[PDB]
RNA sequence: CUGAUG
RNA sequence: UACACAACCAUGCAAGAAGAGACAAGUCGUAACAAGGUAAGCAUACUGGAAAGUGUGCUUGGAUUACC
RNA sequence: UAACUAAGCUGUAAAAAGCCCUAGUUAAAAUAAAAUAACCCACGAAAGUGACUCUAAUAAUCCUGACACACGAUAGCUAGGACCCAAACUGGGAUUAGAUACCCCACUAUGCCUAGCCCUAAACCCAAAUAGUUACAUAACAAAACUAUUCGCCAGAGUA
């Protein structure tokens, strides 16, 4: 996976959700892009009352897209996914995974600085 | 210490900028008035090149635009 | 200008075999279309070494540094016509250039064939830096114009009356 | 390797065929993320409730 | 809270 | 023979304008040297008889007394 | 900006002035700025930068080197836009013999965005760059004393 799109979409019914997650991936796929995987999060409360498209959001399904994208369509789908108002926040970011977890070496013993001040006598 | 001198030279520049606060008119008068013969001098610097080059008049197309006197 | 296919198949994933036999969903995330402006880069350096250099091995060379800041210089002109403003590129550019100039000068000091060959391919025109470094202003501008233009007026009333003397002589040494 | 590990991945890749399909098996089948530490350095998972 | 000069 | 021919400078004077300096003693305030009694100074802008005051950034050519 | 409650709210060592279209709670756009992390010291040539994400990208197979070229914080100017909040100036209220100041309230330019200028700082880390040494060696203090090639400066102070 080199992108990772974190959608947050209205608390809406289960044909909903299915047609809403259809649209936009059908949006990804015209747009340039080939979908991976998708994952649900899982409905849960926000930490915060979200207000977009003139609607107090108290909660709000969370997905997980990761897939495939040229760096000229992420602008577009985020145009595109800021105007959908059963869309609370759509994210766009690079995929965790793509940075390989180099070697946490550990805590280094530093010792204290010297050679600071002169020899002289106070 | 230093700032005995610092304090000098604020208070000449303090000084200096009341004395162009006061002087402010005079000194524009004084500008414009130096800049007229700065520009005068330079058209007869011009005008002395052709004559001793052996042209009677300035040359065709010659206007000599104003450097000094450009406006803000 | 140089245009590269969104189907290069870059250079990461082009001297390895079987690459043509998987599918297009394959090669097309394995292409550049879904590649950053570093792989342009580095597909762009390859091109221009492979037509221009001789040896593409030797990358110590002057000749192949040369070309590896060209690459650099013409990417730094994309980004400055979309960004005006931004002047850290801009003085990234304007010092690459001057580095650029150096070891064009340094290759023309060391080989001749190669420098001209290089310019030659590169487009790049060699200019011979001006002695005498001087800001010009409106004066002197104003000057060297007037100085021109007498100098022209001058040498043309003497054509001229040159070609009157001619004419006199002419019209009397016949009769 | 990179290009045969790439071409096992292409197999479970989203189509408009696979659409329908994928949208009813990712709102099925939620999953979760979170996993905490302990101060030896071995990781929990709530899934374990 | 404020209190100038030799 | 046909043209510019005191314009350009230098030397003195000048009705006058302004500044700097020394020159025992004045008038009006206390600006800084001590957290100089509002901590100073730099760039800049405004204001005030005056030293100066204030605003925006910047340095300590000041401390915050050091298991407090 | 709307709804409930009260005649009070802000304000200093103490007050006065100001507001009573005020004050508290529940909701609420636009603008400005970006707690803790930071006991971190990275990025960038310097000024400068630490609310999040994306694109581009951070020169030199790497010496020094201008009056040439290109940048250069805040403050200032021009045109258009924005203005919660702070505030040059200004108007009031305190204190003082006086206070056109430090204290309190209101308010403007300005701080905010784009385009174009101005090119100034205690632009200080007051310690120039390039490769090194711990040899001789404490004017004083401060950041210990120094090498080889350089660039730019330094001739008493005020006048400046
Ligand atoms: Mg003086
Ligand atoms: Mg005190
Ligand atoms: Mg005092
Ligand atoms: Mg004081
Ligand atoms: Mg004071
Ligand atoms: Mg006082
Ligand atoms: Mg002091
Ligand atoms: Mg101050
Ligand atoms: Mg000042
Ligand atoms: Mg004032
Ligand atoms: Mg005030
Ligand atoms: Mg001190
Ligand atoms: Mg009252
Ligand atoms: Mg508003
Ligand atoms: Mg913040
Ligand atoms: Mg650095
Ligand atoms: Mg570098
Ligand atoms: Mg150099
Ligand atoms: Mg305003
Ligand atoms: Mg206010
Ligand atoms: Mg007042
Ligand atoms: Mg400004
Ligand atoms: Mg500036
Ligand atoms: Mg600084
Ligand atoms: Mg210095
Ligand atoms: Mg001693
Ligand atoms: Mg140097
Ligand atoms: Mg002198």
């Amino acid at each position: 996976p080199r992108y990772e799109l974190a959608l947050i979409l209205k608390a809406m019914q289960r044909p909903e959700t299915a047609a809403a997650l259809k649209r936009t991936l059908e949006a990804l796929m015209d747009r340039g892009a080939v979908v991976r995987n998708l994952e649900n999060l899982g409905e849960r409360m926000l930490p915060y009352k979200i207000s977009a498209h003139n609607q107090r959001h108290s909660r709000g399904g969370y997905f997980l897209v990761d897939f495939y994208a040229p760096a000229t369509t992420v602008e577009s789908m985020m145009e595109h996914l800021s105007r959908d108002i059963d869309v609370i926040r759509p994210n766009i970011v690079k995929h965790p995974l793509t940075q390989e977890v180099k070697e946490c070496e550990g805590i280094v013993p530093v010792p204290l600085e010297e050679k600071l001040y002169s020899t002289k006598k106070r | 210490k230093n700032i005995l001198k610092i304090r000098r030279r604020k208070m000449n520049h303090h000084k200096y900028r009341k004395l162009v606060k006061r002087t402010r008119f005079l000194r524009r008068k004084v500008r414009e008035g130096r800049l007229r013969q700065k520009q005068v001098k330079f058209e007869r610097d011009l005008k002395r090149i052709w004559q001793k080059a052996g042209l009677k008049e300035a040359p065709a197309g010659w206007q000599t635009p104003k450097i000094y006197l450009k406006n803000q | 200008q140089d245009d590269p296919p969104p189907s290069m198949l870059l250079l990461d994933y082009q001297n390895v075999p079987g690459i043509h036999k998987v599918d297009d969903v394959v090669k097309r995330l394995l292409s550049l279309e879904m590649a950053n402006q570093k792989e342009k880069l580095k597909i762009k350096k390859m091109q221009l070494m492979n037509k221009v250099l001789e040896n593409p091995e030797d990358t110590s060379s002057l000749e192949a540094r040369i070309v590896a800041l060209t690459v650099k210089i013409r990417n730094y002109e994309e980004h400055m016509q979309k960004h005006r403003k931004d002047k850290a590129h801009k003085r990234f550019l304007l010092m690459s250039i001057d580095q650029r100039k150096k070891m064009l000068k340094n290759l023309r000091e060391t080989n001749y064939a190669v420098f001209e060959k290089i310019c030659k391919e590169l487009g790049i025109e060699y200019t011979f830096p001006p002695p005498y470094h001087r800001k010009a202003h409106r004066r002197w501008v104003t000057k060297k114009a007037l100085c021109t233009q007498v100098f022209r007026e001058v040498q043309k009333l003497k054509k001229q009356k040159r070609a009157l003397r001619a004419a006199a002589v002419a019209a009397h040494k016949q009769g | 390797q990179e290009v045969l590990q790439l071409q096992e991945e292409a197999k479970t890749f989203i189509t408009r065929e696979n659409l329908e399909a994928r949208v009813e098996e990712a709102l099925d089948s939620p999953k979760s993320y979170n996993w905490a530490i302990t101060r030896e350095g071995l990781v929990v998972r709530p899934q374990q409730k």
